[PDB]
């Protein structure tokens, strides 16, 4: 971890240099901070510092909540993160919310939560075929799945109440993103429930697994329909978003794989 | 349609008698009137003729020749600026016109001409600015010869017109024939005689009576008159 | 029973304000007439001020005057004014200026700004009253103050003065208006080169994209609005400086005409299009009547316009033996205000004998005043012909010859007529030389 | 020989003045200044002033206060109206001469009697802000109107060339309809230009290079409209002041008359000296960028007062002593304070806070921040107000009203949210630590 | 040096004796002055000291409460409007801080807060807007309890500073600490006492003697003098 | 030709119709002609009618001066007129003298003079080999030559006075063209004198050819010198002429056909 420490030290030196440069011009607290906020290189370097700190925090969280990666979902997580980042950038550029030090962190937090949800999904998928799993990992994954879901629900409630008390704005899309995250958390909970049935029985269950899969598919289809209904309200008001279509395509693909699986099972 | 007829409305009050001298005032010409603040007025107008000359024009003064004597003795002259030439006019001495030719640096050429030199019951009336007004003509000649008139000295007549704001200036320059010009001069002293005074139509006054129950004259022009006084 | 009339008048006013359509305007006018049938004052005057003029209602002069009788007996501030207007220029009634004076002065008594404007104009240029400074100046300020009150808030709608025949008095100050002029002309040259798309080469104009030139001239018109707004503000301000005592010394004769310019632009000067539009599609009986109000108010443009349409004997109210004296009157009024062509028209009036007796001396003096003041080659050529043939004054050649020469270099388009005239003059001279 | 010497001096100064009038080149200006220096060598009083106001202000000649002074006594004993004004300025601002206010006042008055204009503007302002004399309506009224007449008279002819008031510490009842029409037409023109055929990233490639052809004449239209609208408003102010002072319409009202007279005078002709000073602060010549600003500060400008205080603040100016550069900056900070400038009041608070110039005094810096917060709603003023309340600077230490002041600092401006957030977290942390320690 | 000391130009003429009372006049701080029309003036200046307080402060006037009793007994008191609240102060009776909330149609809520009720050789002085002026306070407390301090009843101090044109108005209201208040009142009465009058700096007069051969009043000033009064 | 008379009558009728219309619009003499001058559909008619009248006058003059056309010089005259008209139009637009209905009459007179000179040259060419010529033809030719010489002298005197009084203007080119025409008439006079000398004697003259060759060489040298001076005068002042190049080529060809022929013969 020497390279990461060196990079963090270099980033710390850079932000120290910029704050010293700012403080030398305007010797007081308030003008120093206001000039740091106003000037483009200063906000850019603080954005880099925030990104580095967020990356370090994410690495620490992944180390705490996951003992060791399987080295087979890193590309899947990277692809999902790239898609989510592109979608968030498109939403920000379409909503014309402008570059302010109050909404960029919301997008970064949403991307981090999406990455955590993807990691949780991969962890559940791996545990579905794990023949030697300790009770500690099972008890800690449920705790992470619950705490993250509760935080996402609280943020969604805060944004939804702010939007209702204010009107139609860009926070609605963030609410929908959090709703999708909450749906993922519910799916993770269902996966845990399914694994519980698999864990307690030393015999395969065909009908029970089929019923659990059908219930999860129906819940996902309902979530996809809710997301599509939320997305479709952006045409009559404001203008064409020109975004959030890749997740809609993935939702439709999941819905088709659900309908086809149910038809084949029937 | 007789634009130059004057009028002026006054408010003599309630009791008033129509004057007889000058113009005559009838009774059928009356007009009902009411103001925006419910004031009843009864107003009358005269016949607008202003004819004849029954102004009792009695003048015991002498002829206007002595009036212009001080101008001749003073010998203080005015000038007039035209497009090309410069008409310098004096009364009693001569009338001369010249154009300055300023050469480049050393000399100045002069092109000077000579207009002339000076060594009845119905007064003549001329039309100036469309208005008929009397004037006193004078005759002088013996100026510079003109080739167009076969070496004939020029002659010109000086026109006299009154103006209270005049300073013996030249109003306009005109000519009646080749080498025969006319100069108009505004002198403020000649009009003192009633015959030579400016022909101004006497004002014809209209009174509009105010019947009792209303003040002698209407109520808004009060605050109008203090307003125009303190502005 | 008055509430129904008030409701009808309110409905008509709402229809007129919310819709400028001709059919909607006619319906609103009919509703206003229905309201006025029970003698309700406001809508009565509203339909009165357009019924007489036309282009809103049929022109009924006699019913208009009979209506104006009771309108004035009520004490309407705006009813006195138009009745005096009608009685002034002999419109459908015998003309006499004294009753017109009293009616106008009692209209201005009631606070009508049209009547204060009228009193100020007729006192300034001494018509119906003696020429004076103080009264006209005061009456003009009383309207110009309210003029700027409208200009500063509404923006001062810009109207295009169109003529159907088409001390410190040099510029009445300098400075601010000059720079307004250069700003307007730079904006015009900018918009004009902005429209250029000759170097398009499959582009630039976006293949008949009219949606860019429309906004261009719209922005040009709005800048015109702003610029003439500032112009009028500045002119009123210099008028008040020159007026009372300050900046420059007490100077009435270089302040009253600035005030009159400010009042002239104002807001009344929208009837100019209401009359030009009426004239452009027949309806010659409404043009002289809408123009006469503005020519009683004092508009030089309106004066000349009403006189021009009277001179060609298309007005139907006036007798054909009276159109020429009235047109002579109004052309002389336009002459008093310095409008050039009115002087030559008045000179021809005294020349061929329209209305007045043939008298060449008067024609000559109007032609001369048109010549040396406005440098107009027309009347000056006319007086050159006067010397050429020998009417009124003595006959010679060399005078007319030199004014023909000065006409030649006076205007670029005068090259050919003087040449023909000089050829004729030379022919005459040569025949006389042959005869000698 | 005196007559011949005078004639030669007159010819040389006339040639220099003609060169200055007909040539705007810097080298030409310097040569003309050398010629005027030659003319001042033989005591040509016109040339004497024309070179003293350039060798003291240092705009076209190398600056030297001492020579300017020694020739100023002679320009005054002869009796010039433009040598008494500058001598009064020197005595007022302690510039290379023993400071005194009575001498400054008497020199300014005797410049006013000689018909000078700048002395009249200075005396009007100093009677209007109550500096050195008794604050008054009538005296400031007269000494402002005597310049108002001249400035309106010259503007009614030439238009009064525009000047923009740029700010060193910041950058480095009629006329509504006309302005709304103006800027609405401006927005229509702007959207017309932006619609075009994609006026920016067009097809491009090697570029058509057909020429823009729109920027320069549009800018001329904007600047000329600016000059004319300023002209209209300055005559509007003049008319309103005369209406308010003579009593016509509005009864004599003191404050408004002098106020609009001041606002009329400030936009006059001498204000090109503002550019003259700033273009000399660039290129890095402070010693002529503080005198040309000190004078305009004496005149009554608030832009000049703030800029002179900002130059004197950072110890840049070298003519004034380092031992006096802060009080001679505190004077101008106070002067730009009473004329309604936020940064002036905040920096006056700072000067009383850190103990600059005068001794440390928390209580009065407290009062100055309170004024800059209440009267003018300045975010930073009330931010430091909350800070002073938090650690009990000047008054009793309380922990709640500080929270209120920080919160409405957050509400008052959209730019204070980051420092108020960080400081509020510090507040909460220290409150929690104190509670835990209890 | 400062912007406090005022000066005034005087023209006594030729004969003038330097006063020995008040400011001090020395013979070294003279200036010989020539104006545009060649008149000579000898202008003498006062010494800029303005020190001490030997103004003979000896008055047998009444007590400070004597000038305040009529105002308290007047029972006619003023108001003031703030950004949100409206502090009504009634001298000698009580101070009410409140805000009226206008509900949609029927309710009008008044959020009243009570600021209190009533049942020395050196005079304390207070600084306002950078100027140090002596005052007269009114100690006062027992308001409504303030919940932030476990219900201690509020206190308020009534600050008195005079002003020659006054209508018993409030200039400023202050919150020195939470639920402890300071409010100021300006009245035209109480500065008839020696100490509570505003300390005007003495006007240091300057005299411009007129030497022989010159008038005692310059011509340009002579015409500007009647110019102002005819334009007045 | 009756068609030419019909066309002239139609042009006269059109001019009378537009003049009558303008008279109907504006009743006075002065305002009825400014409309004629400045408006396009009335001003365009007049100079076409003027050109038609000029052509008719030229035909009448040729009919009086010449008994009958030989039907061989018509094409040459038409080509020369086409060239001269093109040259005049180019010079009219090159100098930027604007459209003024006062200088067009001088160009028309110059074109008529050039056509008369070309006809005179063609007639002298025919008279060189004419064995039966009456005294009337010789008298008419002499009168035409004298009139052309007098007109050229008057035009040159006027052009020289205008050039020395006013300054550099379009009159200098007109003076140069007048000098060129005067040289062409001196050459025609010399040729006519030589032909008359040969005709008076019933024997061929050998020295006549030598005298004609010497005169042609002198005329070509004079024309070349005039063209060189005109080129220098146009190059120095005003702008690039870009005209009188075909006439310069013709003058050079004549100078060559004289000098080289004389050198070969002698
Ligand atoms: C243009 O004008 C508009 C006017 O309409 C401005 O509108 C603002 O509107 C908001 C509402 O969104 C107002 O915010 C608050 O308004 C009320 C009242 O709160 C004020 O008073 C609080 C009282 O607290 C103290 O008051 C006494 C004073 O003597 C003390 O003695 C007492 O002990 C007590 O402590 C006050 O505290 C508060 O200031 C801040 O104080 C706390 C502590 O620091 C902060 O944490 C707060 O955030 C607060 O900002 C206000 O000054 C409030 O209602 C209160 O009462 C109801 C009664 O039912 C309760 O239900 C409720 O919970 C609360 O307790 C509101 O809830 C709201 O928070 C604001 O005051 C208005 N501003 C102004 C200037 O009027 C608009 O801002 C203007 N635009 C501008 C200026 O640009
Ligand atoms: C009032 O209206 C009635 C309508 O019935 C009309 O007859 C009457 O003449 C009106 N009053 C006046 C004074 O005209
Ligand atoms: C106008 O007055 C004349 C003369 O007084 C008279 O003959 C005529 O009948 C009157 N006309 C009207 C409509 O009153
Ligand atoms: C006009 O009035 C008089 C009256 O006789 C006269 O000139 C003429 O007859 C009238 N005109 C017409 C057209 O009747
Ligand atoms: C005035 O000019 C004279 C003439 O040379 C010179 O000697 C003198 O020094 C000048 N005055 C001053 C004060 O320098
Ligand atoms: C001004 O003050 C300084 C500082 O003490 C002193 O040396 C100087 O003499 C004073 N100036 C005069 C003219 O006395
Ligand atoms: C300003 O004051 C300091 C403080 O003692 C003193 O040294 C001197 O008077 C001044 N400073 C300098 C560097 O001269």
């Amino acid at each position: 971890m020497f390279r990461t420490a060196v990079m963090m030290a270099a980033s710390l030196a850079l932000t120290g240099a910029v704050v010293a440069h700012a403080y030398y011009l305007k010797h007081q607290f308030y003008p120093t901070v206001v000039y740091l906020t106003k000037s483009s290189p200063s906000m850019a370097v603080l954005y880099i510092q925030a990104f580095v700190l967020v990356f370090l925090l994410g690495k620490v969280m992944g180390k705490v909540f996951f003992g060791q990666l399987r080295a087979a979902e890193m590309e899947h997580l990277l692809e999902r993160s790239w898609y989510a980042v592109t979608e968030t950038c498109l939403a920000f550029t379409v909503f014309r919310d402008d570059f302010s030090p109050r909404f960029v962190a919301l997008f970064t937090l949403l991307l981090f939560l999406k990455c955590f949800h993807w990691l949780a999904e991969d962890r559940v998928d791996f545990m579905e075929r794990s023949p030697n799993i300790s009770w500690l990992f099972h008890c800690r994954i449920v705790s992470l799945m619950f705490l993250l879901g509760i935080l996402d629900f609280l943020f969604v409630s805060h944004a939804y109440h702010s939007i209702l008390t204010r009107g139609a704005s860009v926070q609605l899309v963030f609410g929908f993103e959090y709703a999708i995250l909450m749906t993922m958390v519910l799916t993770i909970f269902i996966k845990y429930v399914l694994h519980s049935v698999d864990l307690q029985s030393e015999n395969p269950w065909d009908n029970k697994a089929v019923y659990m899969l059908y219930t999860e598919l129906f819940t996902g289809f309902i979530k996809v329909l809710l997301y599509m209904a939320f997305m479709t309200i952006m045409i009559k008001v404001h203008t064409f978003p020109l975004f959030a279509i890749r997740p809609m395509y993935l939702a439709m693909r999941q819905f088709k794989k659900a309908v086809t699986d149910a038809i084949m099972s029937r | 349609l007789s634009d130059d007829i004057p009028f002026r409305v006054n408010w003599p009050g309630t009791e008033f008698s129509l004057p007889t001298t000058g113009v005559l005032y009838k009774e059928d010409n009356y007009v009902i009137m009411t103001t925006a603040h419910k004031e009843k007025y009864k107003c009358i107008l005269p016949l607008v003729t202003s004819g004849d000359e029954e102004e009792e024009k009695d003048y015991k003064g002498p002829n206007p020749r002595e009036l212009l004597e001080p101008l001749f003795k003073q010998s203080s002259c005015s000038y007039r600026i035209e497009s090309y030439w410069t008409y310098e006019v004096c009364h009693g001495k001569h009338i001369r016109q010249y154009h300055e030719e300023k050469e480049t640096g050393q000399k100045i050429n002069i092109h000077e001409y000579y207009l002339g030199n000076m060594l009845s019951n119905e007064i003549p009336t001329k039309n100036i600015e469309g208005q008929m007004t009397p004037y006193y003509p004078v005759g002088m000649g013996n100026g510079t010869p003109c080739s167009l008139k076969q070496n004939r000295p020029r002659s010109s007549t000086v026109m006299y017109i009154c103006h209270p704001e005049s300073k013996h200036e030249i109003l306009s320059v005109a000519e009646v024939t080749t080498c025969e010009y006319e100069v108009v001069i505004l002198t403020p002293l000649l009009c003192s005689h009633p015959k030579y005074r400016f022909r101004a139509s006497p004002v014809n006054d209209i009174f509009c009576q105010s019947l009792p129950g209303s003040p002698f004259k209407p109520l808004t022009l009060r605050q109008l008159e203090q307003q125009e006084e303190i502005l | 029973q008055m509430q129904e009339a008030e409701m009808m008048y309110q409905t008509g006013m709402k229809i007129l304000n919310g819709s400028n359509k001709k059919s909607q305007k006619r319906e609103a006018y009919r509703y206003l007439q229905k309201a006025a049938s029970m003698n309700h004052t406001k809508a009565l005057e509203r339909v009165s001020y357009a019924l007489l003029f036309g282009d809103y209602l049929p022109q009924n002069i006699q019913a208009a005057r009979e209506m104006f009788e009771k309108l004035t007996e009520e004490g309407s501030p705006k009813g006195q004014t138009a009745l005096g207007f009608l009685y002034a220029s002999g419109l459908g009634v015998n003309s006499s200026q004294a009753k017109a004076l009293v009616y106008y002065t009692f209209g201005a008594l009631g606070g009508n700004l049209i009547a204060h404007m009228v009193l100020g104009y007729r006192y300034w240029a001494g018509i119906g009253v003696l020429q004076s400074c103080e009264s006209a100046l005061t009456h003009y300020r009383l309207v110009a103050n309210h003029v700027a009150s409208d200009i500063s808030l509404t923006g001062g709608s810009v109207v295009q003065r169109i003529r159907l025949p088409d001390g410190m008095a040099y510029l009445y100050g300098r400075g601010v208006q000059v720079n307004y002029d250069l700003a307007l002309k730079y904006f015009q040259k900018a918009a004009e080169q902005g429209w250029v798309d000759g170097q398009l080469q499959l582009g630039s104009m976006y293949y008949n994209g009219i949606g860019v030139k429309r906004d261009y001239k719209q922005a040009l018109k709005y800048f015109n609005l702003a610029s003439q707004g500032g112009h009028i503000l500045a002119f009123y301000n210099l008028a008040q400086m020159h007026a009372s005592g300050t900046g420059v010394m007490r100077s009435c004769h270089t302040a009253v005409e600035l005030f009159k310019n400010v009042c002239e632009r104002g807001r009344w000067s929208e009837r100019l299009m209401t009359a030009y539009n009426s004239y452009k599609d027949g309806d010659y009986n409404a043009a002289v009547i809408q123009y006469l109000l503005l020519a009683e108010q004092g508009y030089e443009v309106a004066q000349s316009n009403a006189a021009f349409i009277l001179d060609q004997r298309e007005a139907s109210i006036v007798g054909e033996n009276e159109t020429y004296p009235r047109a002579l009157l109004h052309w002389n009024r336009a002459a008093s205000q310095g409008y050039t062509v009115a002087r030559i028209k008045l000179g021809d009036y005294h020349f061929y004998g329209f209305g007045t007796d043939v008298d060449y001396e008067t024609a000559f003096i109007h032609y001369r005043l048109a010549s040396e003041q406005q440098h107009s080659a027309q009347a000056m050529f006319n007086l050159g012909y006067m010397h050429e043939k020998g009417l009124g004054i003595k006959q010679d050649i060399h005078l007319a010859k030199r004014f023909y020469d000065m006409a030649a270099e006076a205007s670029p388009d005068a090259q050919v007529p003087v040449f023909l005239a000089l050829c004729k003059l030379g022919v005459v001279y040569f025949l006389q030389y042959i005869r000698e």
